[PDB]
């Protein structure tokens, strides 16, 4: 009866979750994707993706892809300034 | 490793170990490509078996490590192995992503201002397993924290018979003290030799362990270590282009 | 611990090397060759 974009795939290192409302996967609904906090930062996008009319998930840039979660690079336990 | 100390867990989550005829290493980039020397994959490109490169681990005979492979490997078309130690670097994708942990974390690549945090005396930091002063490959992950050296005054020491001349290009960097002593040394290729930014608190890559005299640690020579900040363009490329 | 012809590159075992202009020294790659 309505386009249907189905399940959202996830996203490695990240995850995503239904704001429309529980698994609503329907025209116009929307999902919200996240990369775990502090070892890796989104890129691409905000994450917030939309049911299209073509039935993708589409992001706010129109792209079809999946946010990239990147790891946040030269973090060390080493101790610095001398401590 | 010569006159340095052991890894903390966590010190170095960027050091790889690569295995094969050869023990040499890398530094992990983003999560799915490792930096190292162009001398150290160059003898593999007519090996039957990827390249064996391990994560994660202090210990270099850890049975306990993160398992990569490489599926390609990029050696710089200026490298030329029969003539001299000019543009020694080399890019390895591996055939899957790694998980990021404490152990496991990328370098980061110099930015434009990195040279800000490389100037001489400078104190930059060399990891690695290699030949320590016991005699052996290093058990444990060593490091030692050494100067960059005025690039001329180390051109000046590798011209001081009977070293080789135009042996070091603009291409490389010198770290050490002029008595010698601390340094890297068999094993250590490929390592990254690494810088914090002070203004992020993040470290960075600004050389590879590439070459040095015969003998490690001996006073009136340097390491000498590929200057990664003139291969930005060619590392961004390799990684866009694949 | 070395011989070998002035200013040349050559293999000391699985390490590359230039030759010193005494042909009794080197500077080498910083390979440990397993064999």
């Amino acid at each position: 009866t309505i386009v249907d974009c189905g399940p959202p795939d996830d996203l490695p290192s990240g995850r995503v979750e239904y704001i429309t409302g529980p698994g609503v996967t329907t025209y116009k609904a929307v999902i919200q994707y996240s990369c775990e906090e502090t070892f890796y930062t989104m890129k691409v996008n905000d994450g917030k993706y939309v049911c299209d009319a073509d039935g993708f998930w589409t992001s706010s840039k129109g792209e079809k892809s999946l946010p990239v979660c990147e790891p946040v690079c030269g973090l060390s336990a080493r101790t610095t300034g001398g401590r | 490793i010569y006159g340095g100390q052991k890894a903390k867990p966590g010190d170095f989550p960027w050091q790889v170990l690569i295995l094969g005829g050869t023990t040499a290493a890398g530094a992990l980039l983003y999560d799915n490509w490792v930096l190292t020397a162009a001398h150290a994959v160059y003898e593999q490109k007519h090996d039957a078996s990827a390249l064996d490169i391990r994560m994660g681990t202090l210990k270099r005979l850890s049975p306990h490590y993160t398992q990569a492979w490489s599926e390609a490997v990029f050696i710089h078309e200026g490298y030329t192995h029969d003539a001299g130690f000019d543009n020694d670097i080399a890019l390895i994708k591996l055939n899957n992503k790694v998980v990021i942990n404490s152990n496991i974390t990328p370098i980061c690549l110099p930015r434009k201002e990195a040279e800000s945090f490389m100037r001489t005396d400078d104190i930059g930091t060399a990891s690695g397993w290699g030949l320590t002063q016991r005699g052996f490959l290093a058990r444990n992950l060593m490091y030692v924290d050494i100067p960059i050296v005025d690039h001329q005054k180390c051109t000046a020491a590798y011209e001081k018979p009977p070293y080789p001349r135009g042996s070091v290009t603009a291409n490389m960097l010198c770290a050490g003290l002029e008595s010698g002593g601390k340094d890297s040394c068999r094993g250590d290729s490929g390592g990254a030799l690494v810088f914090l930014d002070s203004e992020t608190e993040r470290w960075f890559v600004g050389g590879i362990v590439s070459w040095g005299s015969m003998n490690c640690g001996e006073a009136g020579q340097y390491g000498v270590y590929t200057k990664v900040i003139n291969y930005i363009p060619w590392i961004e490329n390799i990684i866009s282009d694949f | 611990e070395v011989t070998c012809e002035p200013g040349t590159t050559f293999k000391d075992k699985c390490n590359t090397c230039r030759c010193g202009s005494d042909g009794k020294s080197a500077v080498c790659t910083k390979l440990w060759c397993n064999q």
